[PDB]
């Protein structure tokens, strides 16, 4: 039917971008996963540890050069919400109420 | 492998970062460790389950940095009623107790609590240094050279060198940084007689000048100054501090209470400066830095320069103050040379040059690895060559 690779998060297929991001794709997959199965406060141990590990993970973003090709500037800026999007779900479901 | 092995290193045990090389087959080669860097931190961090030293330590320091300890080397040698102590004190996020007037870092290690004097951090670090050399030549290594700031003294010296003792190093001989930095580019090799030498040491957070006169194989201290805090990471929070009020005045918002916005907003500025230190001109660009908004910008040498104006003026101050104590004119300084980090950063480069008239800068040999050239190559000398 229609073999148009669209999505933006998937999209980026040139050399340098394309392997940097699917990269991160990957190491985002893994982290979510601990994530999603994550049970504490933003004191716990595995709080913090997966934070800057999704940190680490937002600044390899960072250092992507997509030389202007629409695809990978797209595909970074979709990896990075994504990486955000998971940074959320951790910090939601750590936040406590302050009074 | 090979039947000619090395008789020793040379190791810049440095305050943030370690450097060690060693000169075989005719040649000096800095060696990378177990992740393949040509320097290692300066770092010992104490797990409940472990203890980790240089990268590694690194690393991990925004998840333990009550037990992760560095900058051991601005207590190495001192004693607890000193001064320096005292300002540096809480500056860490590590304890730093008294013992009989000798400081301790205390952190807890493995569930109980240790303490560890800075000798024993220092041959920590030293020993991983050992282990990188030995990793790479395929056999032990024991003999070794060692670096120290040219104001080091006898106390400072002797905790450095019983920090190799402690480490299996069979310590041929303690060296001056900057004699260092002068040997490995060979000042001490020319027929022109006596020279005097200006060595600028400019890192990360440490700034050095030193002038020392070379004779006949002699390296006489005539004078040392410098800013004790002063480094590379004050020019990364001008870039910063910048960027931040920039953001502010697009957006009317305040990034600067953002941990994670800051963070990847100073990751970014570290590399602007590099790409500024070779380009006239920076792109900055994060995706989604703050609250969705994209933050593309970007920024000028010249306006890198006016940020950081004051700041690489008082890097002359120095020079002057050198200059004094010894009872130089600029004019009599033969030869000058760049070591650390920053000295990289162009506008440096140029104060230095047009103070001495246009006087050329050794520089060539990578400014982070110099003081390690230097003391594998006083190493080899020692055993002979």
């Amino acid at each position: 039917k229609e073999a148009l690779e669209k999505r933006k998060l998937f999209a980026c297929e040139e050399h340098p971008s394309h392997k940097a991001v699917w990269n991160v794709l990957g190491n985002l997959s893994e982290i979510q996963g601990e994530v999603l199965s994550f049970d504490g406060n933003r004191t716990d141990k595995n709080y913090i540890r997966l934070e800057e590990l999704l940190t680490k993970q937002l600044l390899a973003l960072d250092a992507v050069d997509p030389q202007g090709e629409e695809k990978c500037k797209a595909a970074r800026k979709q990896a990075v919400r994504l990486a955000q999007n998971i940074l959320s779900y951790l910090d939601l479901k750590s936040d406590e109420w302050e009074y | 492998f090979t039947m000619a092995k090395a008789a020793a290193i040379g190791i810049d045990l440095g305050t943030t970062y370690s450097c060690v090389g060693v000169f075989q087959h005719g040649k000096v080669e800095i060696i990378a460790n177990d992740q393949g860097n040509r320097t290692t931190p300066s770092y010992v961090a104490f797990t409940d389950t472990e203890r980790l030293i240089g990268d590694a330590a690194k690393n991990q320091v925004a998840l333990n940095p009550q037990n992760t300890v560095f900058d051991a080397k601005r207590l190495i040698g001192r004693k607890f009623g000193d001064p320096v102590v005292q300002s540096d004190m809480k500056h860490w996020p590590f304890q730093v107790i008294n013992d009989g007037d000798k400081p301790k870092v205390q952190v807890s290690y493995k569930g109980e609590t240790k303490a560890f004097y800075p000798e024993e951090i220092s041959s920590m670090v030293l020993t991983k240094m050992k282990e990188i050399a030995e990793a790479y030549l395929g056999y032990p290594v024991t003999n070794a050279v060692i670096t120290v700031p040219a104001y080091f003294n006898d106390s400072q010296r002797q905790a450095t060198k019983d920090a190799g003792v402690i480490a299996g190093l069979n310590v041929l001989r303690i060296i001056n940084e900057p004699t260092a930095a002068a040997i490995a580019y060979g000042l001490d090799r020319t027929g022109k007689g006596e020279r005097n030498v200006l060595i600028f040491d400019l890192g990360g957070g440490t700034f050095d000048v030193s002038i020392l006169t070379i004779d006949d194989g002699i390296f006489e201290v005539k004078a040392t100054a410098g800013d004790t805090h002063l480094g590379g990471e004050d020019f990364d929070n001008r870039l910063v501090n910048h960027f931040v009020e920039e953001f502010k005045r697009k957006h009317k918002k305040d990034i600067s209470q953002n941990k994670r916005a800051v963070r990847r907003l100073r990751t970014a500025c570290e590399r602007a400066k590099r790409t500024l230190s070779s380009s006239t001109q920076a792109s900055l660009e994060i995706d989604s830095l703050f609250e969705g908004i994209d933050f593309y910008t970007s920024i000028t040498r010249a306006r890198f320069e006016e940020l950081c104006s004051d700041l690489f003026r008082s890097t002359l101050e120095p020079v002057e103050k050198a200059l004094r104590d010894a009872k130089l004119d600029k004019a009599q300084i033969h030869d000058l040379v760049l070591v650390g980090g920053s000295t990289r950063i162009p506008k440096v480069q140029k104060l230095l040059q047009d103070f001495f008239n246009g006087r050329d800068l050794n520089k060539s040999i990578n400014p982070d690895e110099a003081v390690a050239y230097g003391a594998a190559v006083q190493a080899a000398i020692l055993m002979g060559d």
